């Protein structure tokens, strides 16, 4: 729906969003803070997160995830309620992280298994046996 | 082709130039020194402005007065 | 512009200060070109102010 | 190594002075001064502050091969990520400089890939190798006439 | 608010800063009124003015430093160099527009379209040829300009 | 019109700049400015 | 040992033992478990001095640093005493002092064996040895050394001092280890380093020059011969022996305290020129200079507040400096330079390398030591030596700036200060520096390419030369003109010019020229722009490495990867050499390139338009006949009339005392080619080859328990760049030394 | 530049064509082809 939260206190920088955010895509990180704190900006320099809700727009998903790891690993009351979404130029918002409300580090029911091979690594088919096809040993 | 100095300080170089520069520097210190009586060695009572608050203030202001006086002497001596 | 630039060469060509020199027609040309430049600036300023 | 051996021995054979090669090819300073340094004297004078002879193109191509070889060194020693960051700063520059904002790239500029960088450094290395040795071979053997 | 540097357009998280050089009143007014950005202009007029200026100043380099500078054909050589560089620049502009506006056309500004960019290229070509030729014509006839400025023909 | 004073090439171009270019440019800027229908 | 000071030490923090000497890797917990792979060995050397990765206590780190400083000072004392002893019992310093103009300064005798005895060439007076270029004999003559026994005594004093520094390191790391509070007294440390180290040092050296250097040298230049000069202390025992040289001494130190300074104009001069007898700076001028510098430094050593209220608080000064452009300004810089060792190290390395390059540039054109300008080999050697030292120190400054960025940078304490805003517009900084480097490269090297192409095509009039399209360095010529007009006008009391390189008399001593006007033309303009270009590229690499150490658009979490890491995988198109260490790695190559072109310019210009002989007519015939103007404008000129021509001495050096220079020439070439293998390949191929060789050893049960591992990516890069720099610098060392020793 | 060989007028215009017209045309065509569809 509509992303809510106060922007962090920041004086500006040249490492933020570019034309991609409006032409292609953008990302958003929201998080609640127990107090006005100082954090490091993935785009360079320091910023101040407000006490309460904080919404911040970033250019790439890895930047939001770096901010999330910093929130959850570098503060006395660990910030782990952060959410990462992807915003499109049509204003559409796609919730991303954590996918099922639970961090992917720990198991949670309801998740399907994708990219899982029943065989071993060294049990891949020889390439000559699948040549002149559009597949590779790790795909059949 | 050297700058001409003065030999004996007599009545001009001392008192009229050196001591007056020392007094000017003492005033400049008494006005502008932030921490005046913060030295580990304390001065003896108060007396007048010849030395009032702390031995280090008097020492530093006499050093600055000597700087000013040497400059003014070698200046008025024509360089 | 074709009509105006064509006919504007005449006045200075026959009556300008270089009319009695070796640079008669060049004098007319220079005059007419400068005049058309100023006229273009006038036209453009007009467009700039009246269609805000 | 092949062509150095062949050319030095054959220069000796052609000039009748096989003694130089037979006596100096044993230590490597012999190769450094009697072969490379010596037979270059003509080449590097194809053009000079005094004029131009028929070795102007060969001297210019000698230096061209040197340049291309070093430019290959460029791609060979420095590896991608540094360049991708530099290109990112240049992209920032272009998006924020007026008048140039009227213009935008159709393909997003990115640093050469790792394998591409090896291939390009090696291509320059080989171009330079061949061109500089061909210039030396031709100019020396032609200015000496063997 | 003693700080003269602030966020760009009130967004500290956009990759830019507002500085006296990037976003001051003088820069806004000057850059915004150059033929590229002057409000309301048609692409062919922007192109014409830009070309006039560029063809005019492109006469100089080869005029004074080119190979024919030491010949009886200095000005003609500078003219030829300018005209050819403007022809290549025009081909570049046309090709840029050809590849950048292939599909659907945005509605924002007329310059950023296929038709608009080709019109800007036509304006640039015409203005550049004209400015180069008028600069060459002034240099070739510098003597009559001198007599005009000194009142020699009165 | 000539000049034995130093740098007598200066009036050669300065007179047209002070008489033609500066007046035309400043009058154009002022014309645009006094006709600008912004707010007030 | 308090004495009402701020001293605070721990009386016994570290016990003295030898057991840890038997456990290689005690300082690293990852290495204490013993080796399993060969990498364990290499890392043991990589983290040896990496005190931060050994312990998270800033106090213990400061103590290790202090004792390591003491150890390094002991090492430098040992080296200086070795030099003094080799001048004492292994050099011809006395035979040289008796007649410098006809003998070559020799030292380090070689044992005649396996043919190497040929390296002991005849230097004059029957002495056989290796000619030295360090210029030690000129320095010792300037100091006033007359007897080799005094060099021996200086060596003994230096060894005693080395023992003292070693004992001090042991005593302050094991006995009285100062606390972290004591190191953070930056105001006191600054006051002392200005007044005590610099002020008192130059004061005592001015005194030594007035009492030893000046009288002895005054006689020495007049031909009194060394053995007839009284000892340096006979001038202190007999005041008349000082008054006969300087009647100003006869009035005593009474004019000093009374500001009657002009009387001292006998030995405190402002001559400015050079000594006509020996071609060095006037020792009276150097003594006057040391006196002024001493007074300046002592006065400076009183600015900062310590234990008496008076003085300047550097925190208040830094925080008081903030403007409309820079936000909160220098706030938080006090805390940085007080709690971070790497920030201090970066600043100090930068300024020290710059000071070293400045030393080179100021000593080549203002020869301070007697008879050093006559000797072209010593001049060139000292120039390039200080050049390379400065370049390496600057690259290290960049390295430690990046290290601070990764390790000690705290965003919570850098809120809108200068560092914060720099990090917030690093994109603008680096993009503009990128453009500036490109513009310089096009407009310096590209001009050379233009000249090469024009000359090759038979069009000399289309070149950038003094005879065609001139690029006159007008500004430098104007400044030189101002320098040549300063004595008498903008320098009233100065007798002569500050240096004759700007212009004036072509001072020549013996048969050779000491210093003449150095003219500047189109080629000089081009070379100076090459210098600007290369310096800008090196600084771009280092500054981008520093500013982007924490993060970038590619790697937003680069700080967590550390300062020294190879990459972050082949993803994102490829992220090799994204770390700050790899930026130091590349900046090393570009520093080598910059400094190589600088020293080549120095050599060719000196040999071409300065160095040479002078015939009894005033006419000067230079070493290589002024070929700089017409040849240093193309690359072919540098290839032919500089590299090909002047390497003839180095290649034909076999069968003489300089054959070692040809040997080391080939050796540097080989080491460059060897570095190329570490620079062009990857670790995986070598690990596969090692796997095959390990199988082969398994076939005969010679398999080592320490598994052989290929060099790590970072280590491969370090080895490659180390061998590259070594090979190239040794090549140019041999070339320069042989050339400047075969030009008379 | 000249040539005692026959048809020496052919390189006169053929060198610019191989060096200017042909490369500009081929590079323009290949550039349009590289950036086609979108
Ligand atoms: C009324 C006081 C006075 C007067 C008239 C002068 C006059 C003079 N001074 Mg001096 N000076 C003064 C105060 C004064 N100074 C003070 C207070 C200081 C201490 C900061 C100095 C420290 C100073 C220095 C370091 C030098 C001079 C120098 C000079 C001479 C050079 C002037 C120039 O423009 O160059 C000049 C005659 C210069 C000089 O002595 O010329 C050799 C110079 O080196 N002055
Ligand atoms: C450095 C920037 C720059 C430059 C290179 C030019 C160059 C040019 N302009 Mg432009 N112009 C500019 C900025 C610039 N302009 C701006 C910011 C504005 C908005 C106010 C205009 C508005 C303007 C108009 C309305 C017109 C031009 C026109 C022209 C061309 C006619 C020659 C001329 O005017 O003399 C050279 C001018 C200068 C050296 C000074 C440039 C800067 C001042 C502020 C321009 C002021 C324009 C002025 C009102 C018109 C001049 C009158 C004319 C008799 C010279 C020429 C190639 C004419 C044209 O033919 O366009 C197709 C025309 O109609 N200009
Ligand atoms: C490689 C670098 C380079 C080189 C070597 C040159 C070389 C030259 N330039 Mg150029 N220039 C350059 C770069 C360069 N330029 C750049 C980067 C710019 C900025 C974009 C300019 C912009 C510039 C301008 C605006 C002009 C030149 C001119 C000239 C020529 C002047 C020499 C001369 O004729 O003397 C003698 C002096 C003159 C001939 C002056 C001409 C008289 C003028 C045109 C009178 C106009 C004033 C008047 C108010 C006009 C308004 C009338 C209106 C009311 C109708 C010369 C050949 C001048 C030129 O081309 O002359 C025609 C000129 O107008 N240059
Ligand atoms: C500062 C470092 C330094 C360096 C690089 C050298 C270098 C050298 N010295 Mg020296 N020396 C030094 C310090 C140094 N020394 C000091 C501090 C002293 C005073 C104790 C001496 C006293 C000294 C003597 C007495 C001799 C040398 C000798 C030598 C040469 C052979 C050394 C040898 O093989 O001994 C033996 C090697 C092993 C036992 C292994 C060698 C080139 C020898 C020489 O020059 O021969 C003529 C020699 O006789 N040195
Ligand atoms: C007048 C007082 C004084 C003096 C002269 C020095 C001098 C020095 N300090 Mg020290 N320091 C001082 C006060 C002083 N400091 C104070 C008050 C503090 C507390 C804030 C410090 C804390 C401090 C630290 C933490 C460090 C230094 C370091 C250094 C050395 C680095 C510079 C160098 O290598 O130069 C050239 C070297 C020499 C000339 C060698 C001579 C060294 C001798 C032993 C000292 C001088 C002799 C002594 C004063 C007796 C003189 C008597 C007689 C000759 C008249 C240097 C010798 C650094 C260091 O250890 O570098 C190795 C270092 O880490 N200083
Ligand atoms: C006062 C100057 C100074 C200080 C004290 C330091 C201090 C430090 N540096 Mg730094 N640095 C400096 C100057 C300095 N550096 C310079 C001049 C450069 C430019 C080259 C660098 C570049 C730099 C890099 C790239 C790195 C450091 C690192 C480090 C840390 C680890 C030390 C180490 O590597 O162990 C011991 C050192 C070695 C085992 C290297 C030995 C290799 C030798 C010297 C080969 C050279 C050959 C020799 C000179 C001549 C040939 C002889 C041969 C034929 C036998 C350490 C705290 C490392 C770090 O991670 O920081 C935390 C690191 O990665 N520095
Ligand atoms: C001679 C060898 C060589 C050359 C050619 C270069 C070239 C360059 N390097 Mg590089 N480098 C080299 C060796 C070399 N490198 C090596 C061995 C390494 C490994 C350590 C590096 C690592 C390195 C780093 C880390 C960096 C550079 C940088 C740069 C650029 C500097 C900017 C500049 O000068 O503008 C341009 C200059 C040129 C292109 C020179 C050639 C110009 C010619 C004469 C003009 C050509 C005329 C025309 C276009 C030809 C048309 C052909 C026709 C058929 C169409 C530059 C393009 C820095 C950079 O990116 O700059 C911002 C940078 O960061 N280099
Ligand atoms: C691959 C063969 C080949 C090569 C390398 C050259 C080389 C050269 N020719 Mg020549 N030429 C050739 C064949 C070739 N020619 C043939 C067969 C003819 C008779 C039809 C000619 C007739 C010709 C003329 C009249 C002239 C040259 C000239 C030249 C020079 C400049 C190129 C040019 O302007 O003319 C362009 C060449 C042509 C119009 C003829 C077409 C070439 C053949 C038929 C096709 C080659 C295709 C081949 C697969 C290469 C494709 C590129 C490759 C990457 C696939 C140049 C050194 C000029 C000169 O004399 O220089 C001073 C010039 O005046 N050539
Ligand atoms: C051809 C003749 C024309 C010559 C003109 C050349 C000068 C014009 C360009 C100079 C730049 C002016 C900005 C600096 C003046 C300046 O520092 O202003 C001061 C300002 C900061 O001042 P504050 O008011 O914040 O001062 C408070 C401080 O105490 C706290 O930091 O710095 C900036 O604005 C940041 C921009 C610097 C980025 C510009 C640097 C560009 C490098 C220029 C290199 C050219 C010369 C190098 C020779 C060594
Ligand atoms: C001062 C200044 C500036 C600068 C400027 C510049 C750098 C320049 C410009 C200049 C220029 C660049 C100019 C121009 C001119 C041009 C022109 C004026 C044109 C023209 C044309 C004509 C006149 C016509 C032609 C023709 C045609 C088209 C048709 C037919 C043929 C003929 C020839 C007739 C600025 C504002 C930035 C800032 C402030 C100061
Ligand atoms: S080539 Fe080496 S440094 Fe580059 S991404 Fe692959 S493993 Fe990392
Ligand atoms: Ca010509
Ligand atoms: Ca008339
Ligand atoms: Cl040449």
């Amino acid at each position: 729906t509509e992303l809510s939260g106060q922007p962090p206190k920041f004086g500006g920088s040249t490492g933020g969003l570019l034309s991609k955010a409006n032409r292609e895509e953008k990302y958003a990180i929201t998080w609640t803070s127990a107090s006005e704190q100082v954090f490091e900006m993935p785009t360079g320099g320091a910023a101040i997160m407000n006490e309460g809700e904080n919404l911040l727009y970033l250019a790439r998903k890895e930047q939001c995830l770096a901010l999330g790891t910093q929130l959850r690993t570098k503060f006395k009351p660990k910030i782990q309620d952060y959410k990462i979404y992807r915003v499109y130029p049509s204003g559409e918002v796609q919730y991303l992280h954590p996918a099922d409300g639970v961090f992917p580090e720990k198991v949670n029911e309801g998740r399907e298994a994708q990219g899982t091979k029943t065989r071993r690594i060294g049990q891949n088919p020889e390439p000559v046996t699948i040549k002149f096809s559009g597949k590779a040993p790790y795909e059949v | 082709a050297q700058a001409s100095p003065t030999t004996a300080g007599w009545s001009l170089s001392v008192g009229i130039i050196m001591c007056l520069c020392n007094v000017f520097a003492f005033v400049i210190g008494y006005f502008a020194i932030q921490k005046t009586g913060k030295g580990k060695d304390l001065a003896l009572p108060q007396l007048a402005s010849k030395k009032t608050f702390g031995l280090p203030e008097l020492l530093a202001t006499m050093s600055f007065g000597h700087i000013l006086g040497a400059g003014m002497v070698l200046g008025l001596a024509s360089s | 512009g074709m009509a105006h630039g064509y006919f504007l060469i005449g006045p200075w060509t026959l009556l300008g200060p270089l009319r009695d020199s070796e640079y008669q027609y060049i004098g007319g040309l220079i005059g007419a070109l400068a005049l058309i430049l100023v006229a273009t600036a006038a036209l453009s300023s007009y467009g700039l102010v009246t269609f805000q | 190594w092949l062509t150095f051996y062949w050319h030095w021995k054959h220069l000796g054979v052609w000039s009748g002075n096989v003694a130089q090669f037979n006596e100096n090819s044993t230590y490597l300073m012999g190769w450094f001064r009697d072969y490379l340094w010596a037979n270059s004297a003509q080449l590097i004078n194809g053009y000079n502050p005094y004029g131009v002879n028929n070795l102007s193109v060969w001297a210019w191509m000698f230096l061209f091969g040197h340049l291309v070889w070093a430019t290959g060194f460029m791609f060979l020693i420095s590896w991608r990520g540094y360049w991708q960051e530099l290109i990112e700063t240049i992209v920032w520059a272009h998006e924020r400089t007026p008048l140039a904002n009227l213009v935008r790239w159709k393909d997003k500029p990115v640093a050469l890939s790792i394998v591409q960088a090896r291939l390009v450094g090696l291509a320059h290395f080989t171009v330079g190798y061949v061109l500089t040795y061909a210039a030396f071979l031709i100019a020396s053997t032609a200015g000496k006439f063997g | 608010s003693n700080q003269v540097v602030q966020a760009y357009n009130g967004d500290p998280f956009v990759g830019h800063l507002s500085t006296p050089i990037s976003d001051s009143a003088f820069t806004r007014t000057f850059i915004g009124n150059l033929p590229a950005y002057r409000k309301g202009l048609s692409p062919i007029l922007r192109g014409l003015e830009v070309g006039m200026a560029h063809g005019y100043f492109l006469i100089g380099p080869w005029t004074l430093l080119g190979p024919l500078r030491d010949s009886e054909y200095q000005y003609i050589g500078g003219l030829i160099g300018a005209l050819a560089l403007i022809l290549v620049a025009t081909a570049a502009l046309s090709s840029y527009g050809l590849v950048t506006f292939q599909g659907e056309q945005g509605s924002g500004d007329t310059l950023q379209t296929a038709d608009g960019w080709s019109q800007f290229a036509a304006g640039f070509f015409v203005g550049g040829m004209g400015g180069a030729f008028v600069a060459y014509f002034l240099l070739e006839n510098l003597s009559v300009v001198d007599g005009i400025f000194r009142g020699l023909f009165n | 019109m000539d000049g034995s004073y130093a740098a007598s090439y200066l009036p050669w171009i300065l007179i047209p700049m002070v008489g033609w270019l500066f007046p035309a440019v400043t009058m154009g800027l002022l014309f645009i400015h006094i006709e600008s229908e912004g707010e007030g | 040992r308090e004495a009402k000071a701020k001293v605070s030490v721990d009386n016994n923090p570290v016990p003295t033992s030898f057991e840890k000497w038997g456990k290689p890797g005690h300082f690293d917990r990852t290495l204490a478990r013993g080796p399993k792979t060969t990498t364990w060995i290499w890392n043991l050397h990589a983290n040896a001095h990496d005190f931060d990765s050994q312990t998270s206590d800033l106090e213990d780190v400061s103590r290790k640093i202090f004792s390591a400083h003491f150890g390094h000072l002991a090492v430098v004392f040992v080296w200086l005493s070795g030099m003094y002893f080799h001048g004492a019992k292994f050099s011809n310093y006395e035979g040289w002092l008796a007649d410098p103009t006809h003998i070559k300064p020799s030292a380090q005798v070689v044992w005649p064996i396996v043919g190497q005895g040929i390296l002991n060439g005849d230097v004059g007076g029957g002495f056989h040895g290796i000619q030295i270029t360090s210029g030690l004999f000129y320095l010792w003559r300037a100091s006033g050394f007359t007897d080799s026994y005094q060099l021996y005594c200086t060596a003994i004093g230096g060894l005693v001092m080395a023992a003292l520094m070693l004992f001090a390191g042991w005593f302050h790391y094991h006995v009285k280890a100062p606390k972290l509070e004591w190191f953070q007294n930056v105001e006191s440390m600054m006051n002392h380093h200005l007044a005590g180290l610099l002020g008192l040092g130059s004061l005592g050296w001015a005194g030594h020059q007035i009492h030893v250097s000046m009288p002895i040298n005054k006689l020495l230049d007049a031909g009194v011969a060394p053995k007839d000069i009284p000892l340096p202390h006979e001038f202190i025992l007999e005041p008349s022996k000082m008054a006969e040289l300087y009647p100003s001494f006869a009035q005593g130190l009474t004019p000093f305290f009374t500001l009657n300074w002009g009387v001292y104009s006998d030995f405190l001069t402002f001559k400015g020129g050079l000594n006509p007898v020996t071609g060095g700076l006037w020792l009276s001028d150097t003594a006057h200079h040391h006196l002024a510098i001493a007074v300046l430094f002592i006065i400076a050593g009183h600015m900062y507040r310590t234990n008496w209220g008076i003085g300047h608080s550097m925190k208040e000064i830094l925080e008081a400096h903030k403007g409309p452009f820079t936000g909160e300004g220098h706030k938080g810089l006090y805390e940085i330079l007080t709690t971070s060792w790497h920030a201090q190290l970066a600043i100090n390395l930068a300024l020290l390398g710059s000071l070293t390059i400045i030393v080179a540039q100021h000593m080549y054109a203002m020869p301070p030591y007697p008879y050093q300008a006559i000797d072209y080999a010593t001049q060139l050697s000292l120039f390039t030596h200080h050049m390379w030292i400065g370049g390496f120190l600057i690259v290290g400054a960049g390295a430690h700036g990046a290290i601070f960025m990764v390790r000690d940078y705290d965003p919570a304490k850098n809120v809108n200060n200068l560092l914060d805003r720099m990090l917030r517009h690093r994109d603008a900084i680096i993009s503009h520096l990128n453009w500036v480097c490109i513009f310089l490269g096009f407009h310096s090297f590209g001009l050379y390419i233009h000249n090469d192409t024009m000359r090759a095509l038979g069009r000399p009039q289309d070149m950038f030369s003094d005879t065609a399209i001139q690029l006159q360095p007008i500004f430098a010529q104007w400044v030189q003109h101002l320098h040549t007009l300063a004595p008498g006008a903008t320098a009233p009391n100065a007798l002569a010019t500050a240096s004759y390189a700007f212009g004036g008399e072509t001072i020549a001593v013996a048969g050779k020229v000491a210093m003449m006007p150095i003219t500047l033309g189109t080629a000089d303009f081009m070379v100076h722009h090459i210098h600007a270009f290369t310096i800008h590229v090196t600084a771009l690499i280092l500054l981008k490495g520093v500013l982007y150490a924490r993060s970038s658009r590619l790697v937003p979490d680069k700080a967590n990867l550390g300062f020294r890491f190879p990459c972050d995988g082949p993803g994102r198109g490829g992220t090799c050499q994204v770390s700050g260490w790899d930026h130091v790695f590349l900046g090393l190559f570009w520093m080598y390139n910059s400094l190589s072109i600088v020293i080549f310019h120095f050599s060719w210009k000196m040999q071409s338009d300065v160095w040479g002989t002078v015939s009894p007519d005033g006419s000067v015939t230079h070493v290589t006949l002024g070929n700089f103007a017409q040849s240093a404008i193309t690359i072919n000129g540098w290839l032919r009339d500089f590299l090909w021509a002047q390497a003839a001495n180095v290649i034909n050096s076999y069968g003489s005392a300089l054959s070692a220079y040809g040997i080391m020439f080939l050796a540097g070439h080989f080491v460059f080619a060897f570095s190329l293998m570490f620079l062009f390949s990857g670790r995986g191929y070598w690990q596969e080859l090692i796997e095959s060789i390990v199988w082969a050893h398994n076939k005969l049960n010679v398999a080592p328990a320490i598994q052989p591992r290929a060099l790590s990516i970072i280590q491969g890069r370090a080895v490659g760049v180390a061998h590259y720099l070594l090979g190239g610098i040794v090549t140019t060392w041999a070339f320069f030394l042989a050339r400047s020793l075969s030009i008379g």
